RNA sequence: GAAUACUGCCAGCUGGGACUGAGGACUGCGACGUAAGUCAAGGAUGCUGGCAUAAUGGUUAUAUGCCGCCCGUCUUGAAACACGGACCAAGGAGUCUAACGUCUAUGCGAGUGUUUGGGUGUAAAACCCAUACGCGUAAUGAAAGUGAACGUAGGUUGGGGCCUCGCAAGAGGUGCACAAUCGACCGAUCCUGAUGUCUUCGGAUGGAUUUGAGUAAGAGCAUAGCUGUUGGGACCCGAAAGA
RNA sequence: AAAUAUGUAAGAAGUCCUUGUUACUUAAUUGAACGUGGACAUUUGAAUGAAGAGCUUUUAGUGGGCCAUUUUUGGUAAGCAGAACUGGCGAUGCGGGAUGAACCGAACGUAGAGUUAAGGUGCCGGAAUACACGCUCAUCAGACACCACAAAAGGUGUUAGU
RNA sequence: CCCUGAAAAUGGAUGGCGCUCAAGCGUGUUACCUAUACUCUACCGUCAGGGUUGAUAUGAUGCCCUGACGAGUAGGCAGGC
RNA sequence: GUGGCCUAUCGAUCCUUUAGUCCCUCGGAAUUUGAGGCUAGAGGUGCCAGAAAAGUUACCACAGGGAUAACUGGCUUGUGG
């Protein structure tokens, strides 16, 4: 809203708050990232380092499609399971009946472990698996099989 | 709520310094002192009109 | 509404005073002024008028009989920063006025109701003044020229400096 | 003088107590009786101009 | 004329107040700073400064966070004080009993409290019964784990994560940023 | 503190004072620093409050400990508000204030000179 | 042997003049009094007079004493022999938008965002909603890729608040946020190379004056506001030119 | 080989006594660095002050300067051009210097009373045609710093002096 | 100290008048004059530190106590018309 | 002993080229050329934080500048007198 604004308060004094030496003008260091490399450099090289040059090869016609893959830790590898069923699952920690969880199913690509999963068995299908995830789930007691 | 000088206002002096009463009862600025017959030294007197 | 209200209003109870520590005392006069002085007159009616001093009243006013019979100034009050205490004294130990009090010189309660377009003395005080008048003529005539010099009327002239007068 | 220091305070734990460590500023001197015998005062006043060249 | 040594009229730079309107907000302010001018206990001082604070300044404090704070000895039958938000932690699977007084819980922490035997509560309530605040625990959460705070000091060699929309190859990794291209840093 | 008066000697007039000047200075225009603030002694019960644990407990006791400059001259006098005084009743007895005393000005060591400079000045 | 000058002190007495009277029950420090009281002791009372209206006072015109250069602007410097302005009315110049930084408010919070669209409606409103999608909850590397607990999610130093003993002084204990520091973990770089074997694959363990915009009991998402940024006619008006 | 200016230290993150860690170090159970435990008391190790102390984000204008004392370069010099420290003006009125950006005094809410600064007190003009000791007589006297200039040289004018 | 050295152009400047045991020059002692400076008091505002609930006390973004402070272009922010 | 006794003796981005790892990619799957990457040097910007650049205008134009010359005034007075 207009009247909340400093144009409100700058009516009456004369340079708008801009200055009377100043003298607000159009562009008067350049239009955009005009002198980047020559009277920007400092403010370029101190606040953007990396910016100018090329860096790696190109990649012709990539589709991001080809790189899907969500991540999904142990620690919330639980969440998975239905909090009606989850207490459930887990006490009582059967070798004979254990949860199955569909990561693909719940949109994930690759499981990580960043640890601290109970000690109660649990299948977990998964496209990808770190190696330190898959340890954890086995010294839990699960199993992770492999899925397309 | 008003600053009351004392050295007037005998009731502000007397309120501070309840010695005052003494001081005045007793006249102590205006002591008399005794009296002493102990002169200077020769040495001293001609050291002073020594040009 | 064409002024909304004020949503907090003043109490109207109005406030006691603080108790004040200021106590009457009497007033310390001049030494000058003792009964019996002439003074002059330096403002009223009765500007420049030699009088005789003969009393201090309790509302800190000089009860003055600048002798009626001599220069015409009755039994009457004045303010003592109004007046110039002189030398010359008179004795005033044939006279009483322990009578003339504030009480003696209240004047009247005039009414709102009353006024004036254009335009007498009260008994008592004619035969209080000449009572009062006679011993300070005996006491006047003792020594010569009192009269006429309560008669004539005190003036200043040409040069004369009251800043090194000595009344 | 942090030896030196520990030192005073180890005696003052035993005897003399209050050591006052601090280090203090050069304090104004006392009063003092200034014998003249033998050393009766003696000088003159400032001395002429002489042009010495 | 006054040699000036510090500026004049400077004001003391802390809230007195905070700055929202909420009314329920404002009569919390109320009763601690009732409390915190009749009672001598720092507790009701520091909880009335707390009220003031901003969102930034008042991080949500999980119950994963709680449960830390109630693991240290002598604290498992404190009161838990969040001047803020508790938010929820799936990361646990089991949590005491306890008393958590707090401005906002959400629908998960006030779940997995109650769940867990314990009760939430607000402020007033902790006023009421604690006073003084008698063997309360306050929390705060993390402040500099705030995404703005990674981008504060940038400049050449501090660390610092660059102010940026894009984030890839192409994107202010070449000339400045490794020795084969100009410089580093 | 020899050496800080020698640097501001030609700003300032200082001298010994007397127990008569340190007395109706303290008296008449003594403030205490409490809290901060710049407040009027007019009372014992304040020097006691402010400086008990010094064992001042009066204006007369913090007047010795200013006179006779006692093992907590540095709390006393830290606790006196720095004393506001007025220009001299007769002025100053100089045509230009702004030379060295002994030069016929008024800045520097007057030494017991201060007292009526003082005694003038408030 | 005195006096006096000079300088200094008195919590010695006293005369004249001037300005001020703030606060508004009481509380306090006191003083004089055997007490009971009184007071000049945390800010003025008492008495009296005149007028009760243009008298005081306000406004206005004038006079008198003293002072006072024409504003705006650029500028080190303007009353300038610098420029714009004869006068008046009306109009007349930091806006909106896309994207965004810091801060603040609000909702919900490991999530968040209904409004592309569907449903419905008292019909451009209001109300209701699925699946997705964006951002976030994982980083690192040019990339192929790999991808976050040795340990009460570490030790040390401080650290608010809390607990215990304490009348207090203090002493211990616990110590969130935050700061400094030494570690651990993940990715990159360099190195070491176990069991095994399509004998060239695999890469277990162990390291480093290396490196990352990382982990180490999540903080974000959305809307709104001031301020700032960029592109836009871009605060308003203004070329000589080009097509 | 000064003066002025300039670095550091004046303790608790300290000191001392034992004995712990290590892959570094020593011939070594030697050190180095970091520690456990113990001891040091209220002057915890000069003075004065401290107006709260630390810390962070974000953004405006500015990026022509000029003056004075002192130091100082070029120049015959300059109200010239160029540096050093400090104080100012710019951005600032007020009192004084008649007048004046900068000099002296002093920095400013609205008033009252008192006292002063710098500067003054014949009259303009508020305030001594004050007091005291001298000097000067100019047919181009002189009369307050910045500052609105004066020299080499000369005089039985007059005064003091060697 | 005074005099000579000492010449510029409209008429003019110890500020002017004037001033000669000065109203000049050197020095000294006093008295006096007056700034928006200093001291005290009131009022306005700002900043700071505080008081106030056995129903406040009236709405505690209120009432109150205490102290200090106040120049300002470019510019920033606040409260208002 | 990690060039010259010390204090000078030199060079970004893009591009090209070489060396190193014999490593990564050419995205339907392979092999071999070819190409592109990663780490480290060189080829050069002397206006040396680094555009690729001849004049004239008295036929001239615009925005400005007393930030800057040419006439007057002011300061100075070498030179002139
Ligand atoms: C003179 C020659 C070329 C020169 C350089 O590539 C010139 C330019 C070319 C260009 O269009 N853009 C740039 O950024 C650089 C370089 O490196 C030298 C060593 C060799
Ligand atoms: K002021
Ligand atoms: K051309
Ligand atoms: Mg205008
Ligand atoms: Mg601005
Ligand atoms: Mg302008
Ligand atoms: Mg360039
Ligand atoms: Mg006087
Ligand atoms: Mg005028
Ligand atoms: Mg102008
Ligand atoms: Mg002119
Ligand atoms: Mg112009
Ligand atoms: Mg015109
Ligand atoms: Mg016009
Ligand atoms: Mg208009
Ligand atoms: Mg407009
Ligand atoms: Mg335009
Ligand atoms: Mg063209
Ligand atoms: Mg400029
Ligand atoms: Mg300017
Ligand atoms: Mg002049
Ligand atoms: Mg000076
Ligand atoms: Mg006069
Ligand atoms: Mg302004
Ligand atoms: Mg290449
Ligand atoms: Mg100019
Ligand atoms: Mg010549």
């Amino acid at each position: 809203p207009s009247r909340f604004t400093k144009t409100r308060k700058h009516r009456g004094h004369v340079s708008a708050g801009k200055g009377r030496i100043g003298k607000h003008r159009k562009h008067p260091g350049g239009r955009g990232m005009a002198g980047g490399q020559h009277h920007h450099r400092i403010n370029m090289d101190k606040y953007h380092p990396g910016y100018f040059g090329k860096v790696g090869m190109r990649y012709f016609h990539k589709q991001q499609a080809h790189f899907w893959k969500p991540v999904l830790n142990l620690d919330k590898l639980w969440t998975l399971i239905p909090e009606d069923k989850r207490d459930q699952y887990l006490k009582s920690a059967s070798k004979e009946t254990a949860p199955v969880i569909d990561t693909l199913a719940a949109g994930y690509g690759k499981i990580l472990g960043k640890g601290r999963i109970p000690n109660v068995p649990v299948i977990v299908k998964a496209r990808f698996v770190s190696k330190l995830a898959e340890e954890k789930i086995r010294a839990a007691g699960g199993v992770v099989e492999l899925i397309a | 709520v008003l600053k009351k000088n004392p050295l007037k206002n005998k009731q502000v002096l007397l309120r501070l310094n309840p010695y005052a009463k003494v001081f005045a009862a007793e006249k102590l600025g205006s002591k008399k002192a005794e009296k002493t017959g102990t002169k200077p030294a020769a040495v001293f007197t001609e050291t002073l009109k020594h040009d | 509404s064409a002024q909304k209200a004020p949503k907090w209003y003043p109490s109207e109870d109005v406030a006691a005073l603080k108790k004040t520590r200021k106590a009457a005392r009497p007033q310390k006069l001049r030494a000058s002024l003792v009964p019996g002085t002439v003074l002059i007159l330096l403002a009223g009616r009765f500007r420049g008028k030699r009088v005789v001093y003969l009393k201090h009243l309790e509302d800190n006013t000089l009860l003055i009989s600048g002798p009626f019979k001599v220069n015409g100034v009755p039994l009457r009050r004045v303010n003592a920063r109004y007046v110039i205490a002189t030398s010359t004294k008179v004795s005033v130990e044939g006279v009483n006025v322990e009578k003339f009090n504030v009480e003696y010189f209240a004047k009247e309660k005039l009414t709102k109701k009353e006024k004036k377009e254009a335009k007498e003395i009260k008994a008592e005080r004619v035969e209080d003044q000449k009572v009062v008048d006679k011993a300070l003529i005996a006491e006047i005539k003792k020594t010569p020229l009192l009269k006429q010099y309560l008669s004539a009327s005190f003036s200043l002239k040409n040069g004369d400096k009251p800043h090194m007068l000595k009344f | 003088r942090v030896k030196a220091n520990a030192a005073k305070r180890a005696e003052a734990k035993a005897q003399g107590v209050a050591v006052q460590l601090k280090r203090q500023p050069a304090q104004p001197r006392e009063s003092r009786i200034v014998s003249t015998e033998g050393n009766v005062p003696q000088t003159l006043a400032p001395v002429p101009y002489e042009t010495f060249i | 004329g006054i040699d000036h040594t510090s500026k004049q009229h400077k004001r003391s730079g802390h809230r007195t107040a905070p700055k929202s309107d909420n009314v329920y907000l404002k009569l919390l302010v109320k009763l601690y700073t009732f409390l915190a001018r009749r009672t001598d206990a720092p507790f009701n001082k520091v909880v009335l400064k707390a009220l003031f604070l901003s969102k930034i300044n008042r991080p949500p404090v999980s119950v994963s966070r709680i449960a830390r704070a109630l693991k240290q000895e002598g604290a498992a039958n404190k009161t838990v004080v969040v001047v803020g938000t508790v938010t929820d932690d799936a990361r646990i699977f089991e949590f005491p009993k306890t008393t958590v007084a707090a401005l906002r819980f959400t629908a998960g922490a006030r779940a997995k409290i109650v769940k867990a035997g314990g009760e939430c509560i607000t402020l007033d309530q902790l006023a009421v019964r604690a006073p003084k605040g008698q063997n309360t625990l306050i929390l705060r959460g993390p402040r500099n784990s705030r995404e703005a705070v990674r981008h504060f000091g940038m400049g050449p060699h501090k660390g610092k994560a660059p102010r940026i929309l894009s984030t890839g190859r192409k994107f202010e990794r070449a000339r400045g940023r490794r020795r084969s291209k100009g410089f580093k840093v | 503190t020899l050496e800080l008066l020698k640097l501001i000697e030609p700003y300032v007039a200082y001298g010994y004072p007397s127990y008569s000047t340190i007395r109706q200075l303290v008296y008449k225009r003594g403030f205490g620093k409490i809290n901060k603030q710049r407040v009027p002694l007019s009372d014992n019960a304040i020097i006691e409050a402010n400086l008990g644990k010094y064992g001042i407990l009066s204006i007369d006791d913090l007047i010795h400990e200013i006179i006779t400059v006692g093992p907590h001259f540095k709390q006393a006098n830290n606790f006196l508000w720095p004393f506001k005084l007025s220009n001299p009743s007769g002025g100053w007895g100089v045509p230009r204030k702004f030379k060295h005393f002994i030069q016929g000005g008024s800045f520097g060591n007057r030494e017991e000179f201060i007292n009526k400079l003082v005694k003038s000045m408030n």
